[PDB]
């Protein structure tokens, strides 16, 4: 899975 | 206890499909789908070349594999990375080095994947005959190897090279050979 | 005082759109995936099985990194990486003897961003046959390193150069080797 | 890409299959192998390509000409491996051996002998040194295995570092199946 | 956009992500370090010894806070020391500790050079002797050099103006050999 930065 | 490898494989690009049979990691037959001919690796092996107890299994495997390349390919192309190794050449004599006596350089190519290659021999960086074919075979762990042979008579100033072209993208590998520790005279 | 380190390192770079996914044991590459070739490549044949197993989803990982880069670039107000020019060294695999086949190694170290042009020059001409090269390898300080190789047969006449280009360099670096 | 349809049979000198596999891989990734216990293709890959591994497994699981071809995997091997088998099973080429000096490396010792051993088959081989009849440890360690020449012959070597004395005679002692008696080769300090 | 000097001065932006498994004494102690780097500045990490994400720099503050709120994610990283680190160390041991290649040791004048090349792994010891007596003065080394191909090399120099009759010995201790290697040189 992809750990996405805060947006 | 021994092993008998029966390896059907196929790929994009030529050779599109092949089968390699090996006993204890030496090639017995490489199949020729052109004439449904099972070719032997040595002359001594020529006679069991036509056992067609194999044919239905071979035809199934051959086709199911080509299905995979043709039908799975389009799906995964660009979606997963393509497996690929840079081949490695080594060059050594068949017999111990003895100046003036007949000998044979062996170019052993390893870590070959995918199995598309061209081998070239040179003498002092000058192209030379090649003395026959390049035998590609399957090895355990889903990899390939290849051998090529150059007959020669070793002299003290010899320099030879083997150049291996991986045909997936024309990457080249090189291995030099020079006379060393030649055996003496009684 | 530690014994071993395994590192999974990924990067993505704009506006080049280059990227990598690799594994590393005590500084040595187990295998990589490139965005330029999209091949899974194991460093030695012994790592073949491991690499196939561990690289099947590497392209997605890089796509994830790309998306995170764009968020970070934006968040930083488009602050650009500062070019750091490489240190380059040329040495041989083993002690050199005449007519004794050897291997030139060019080490390109301590640089960023991970973009370089490396060419081997023999007597001032580029060598195309027999050259190998590593991809961009990670460092503790977050710069990169790279290796280029050329199997060769030492002689008194032949003279070699490793030419390196990088945006942190005012001009190309030429590292010379000759037989002495 | 490279797809693989690979079957291996683990035979015997006698000719008796002691095991059997049939496996499918794609892109060097092992996807699904035959299980002779439950008579079906079971997924081996549980990574990204797992989903694909179930799809191939089930396409094959519905073919009669296949599910029984492999149910009789063991006995089928013996059938194909019968005309040439026995023949290869006792194929041997004896090893030719020579001893000469070679350039010393990794040693203070002024002399290094090399025992060359070649042309043999099968690959398995045992080399030992004797100094005037009595055994002695070699320069070699770290598990050397014969190099395949790729034409059903193998080659190898062994070294012994020494300080030559006048009467001394050194012996290379090679043990291969290709010869009934252990091969001996001698060398004495001359000149 | 700014124009000067050499072709392609366009700005670059770089993102790196690193997972580092640090092993102590086999696998008895293991430390996972998950790092995010923008350009050259590491901004946020998960240090298995700390148990949660922590901003290194300002730019990482939003991420540490956001990722720590995912109580689910924390649980999985906290267990990664086993599922990822220890598990992957399992696989290999062609790459892990087991690998062993023996050095090629040679000695040649230049100042005497003791060349130790082609070995693995990188733990080695190289000593100089004059007539049986160890010489520690005047001994420098290029350092341990990684070739990038899973072998190391090093040059260890001894400064002397040799005298006739003298025997110099380089001695090498490495895991690949049970007893030390020695190579000599004389003039
Ligand atoms: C790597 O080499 C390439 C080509 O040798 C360089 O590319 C060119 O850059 C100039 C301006 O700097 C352009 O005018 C050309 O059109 C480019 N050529 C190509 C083929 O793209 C590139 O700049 C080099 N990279 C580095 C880091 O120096």
């Amino acid at each position: 899975n992809c750990l996405k930065l805060a947006t | 206890n021994h092993t008998f490898l029966h390896t059907v494989y196929c790929q994009d690009g030529s050779p599109s499909v092949g089968l390699s049979e090996a006993y204890d990691e030496d090639q017995l037959f490489f199949f020729d789908f052109s004439q449904n001919t099972r070719v032997p690796r040595l002359p001594e092996f020529a006679d069991w070349a036509q056992e067609q107890g194999d044919a239905p299994a071979i035809l199934f495997d051959k086709e199911f594999c080509e299905w995979m390349i043709q039908q799975i390919g389009p799906k995964l192309d660009g979606k997963i990375p393509v497996s690929r190794g840079f081949p490695i050449a080594e060059v050594f004599t068949l017999k111990p080095l003895e100046f003036g006596k007949p000998n044979t350089l062996v170019c052993f190519v390893s870590n070959l994947f995918p199995p598309m290659l061209t081998v070239n021999w040179q003498h002092h960086s000058v192209p030379v005959e090649g003395f026959g074919p390049t035998f590609v075979s399957a090895v355990d762990g889903l990899s390939f190897q290849a051998f090529s042979y150059l007959d020669f008579t070793p002299e003290p100033s010899d320099i030879f090279s083997c150049i291996v072209t991986h045909e997936i993208d024309r990457y080249t590998a090189i291995a030099y050979w020079v006379p060393r520790n030649a055996l003496p005279s009684l | 005082k530690e014994e071993h380190v395994i590192i999974q390192a990924e990067f993505y770079l704009n506006p080049d759109q280059s990227g990598e996914f690799m594994f590393d044991f005590d500084g040595d590459e187990i295998f990589h995936v490139d965005m330029a070739k999209k091949e899974t490549v194991w460093r030695l044949e012994e790592f073949g099985r491991f690499a196939s197993f561990e690289a099947q989803g590497a392209l997605a990982n890089i796509a994830c990194d790309k998306a995170n880069l764009e968020i970070m670039t934006k968040r930083s107000n488009y602050t650009p990486i500062t070019n750091v020019p490489p240190e380059v060294t040329v040495l041989t695999n083993s002690p050199v003897e005449l007519r004794e086949p050897n291997v030139l190694i060019c080490f390109i170290d301590k640089f960023t961003p991970p973009v370089v042009n490396v060419t081997w020059l023999r007597n001032g001409k580029p060598v195309t046959t027999g050259v190998s090269e590593t991809v961009f390898l990670p460092r503790e300080d977050h710069l990169f390193r790279k290796f280029h190789y050329l199997p060769f047969l030492p002689s008194t006449e032949d003279v070699y150069d490793c030419r390196v280009e990088h945006w942190g360099l005012d001009e190309p670096l030429l590292k010379h080797w000759e037989f002495d | 890409f490279v797809a693989h349809v690979e079957s291996t049979c683990l035979l015997d000198d006698a000719g008796t299959p002691k095991d059997f596999t049939y496996c499918i891989s794609f892109n060097k990734d092992l996807l699904t192998c035959w299980d002779p216990e439950e008579n079906k293709m079971a997924p081996s890959e549980f990574g990204v390509l797992n989903s694909l591994a179930n799809v191939l497994s089930q396409h094959l699981n519905q073919k009669d000409t296949l599910m029984q071809r492999l149910r009789n995997g063991l006995q089928n091997c013996a059938t194909h491996t019968q005309p040439f088998w026995g023949s290869l099973t006792d194929r041997t080429r004896p090893p030719s051996v020579q001893v000469a000096k070679t350039t010393p490396f990794n040693t203070r010792e002024p002399v290094m002998l090399a025992c060359y051993v070649w042309g043999f088959y099968p690959a398995e081989v045992t080399i030992t040194w004797r100094k005037n009849g009595k055994l002695v440890m070699p320069h070699s360690s770290a598990h050397k295995t014969a190099q395949p020449n790729g034409d059903w012959t193998y080659q190898t070597l062994s070294h012994l570092a020494l300080t030559p004395s006048y009467g001394d005679t050194y012996t290379c002692v090679v043990e291969h199946i290709g010869a009934p008696e252990p091969i001996l080769r001698d060398w004495t300090p001359g000149l | 956009v700014l124009f000067q000097g050499p072709g392609d001065t366009r700005p670059r932006f770089l993102w790196q992500l690193k997972f580092e498994c640090h092993f102590f004494n086999g696998t008895e102690r293991v430390r996972l370090l998950e790092r995010s780097i923008y350009n050259q500045e590491e901004s946020v990490r998960f240090d298995s010894d700390v148990g949660e994400y922590r901003a290194v720099t300002e730019l990482g503050r939003p991420d540490a806070e956001y990722w720590n709120s995912q109580k689910d994610l924390l649980e999985q990283r906290r267990a990664a020391v086993d599922t990822y680190c220890r598990h992957n160390y399992g696989v290999g041991e062609s790459f892990t500790v087991q690998r062993r290649v023996e050095p090629k040791v040679t000695v040649y004048p230049s100042l005497l050079v003791c060349s130790v090349s082609g070995f693995y792994p990188g733990s080695i010891e190289v000593r100089w002797f004059r007539n049986g007596q160890e010489e520690k003065a005047g001994v420098v080394s290029t350092g341990l050099i990684q070739n990038g191909d899973w072998t190391f090399q090093t040059l260890v120099m001894l400064e002397t103006v040799p005298r006739s009759g003298e025997v110099y010995t380089c001695q090498v201790e490495h895991p690949s050999v049970t007893s030390p290697l020695t190579v000599e040189w004389r003039a």
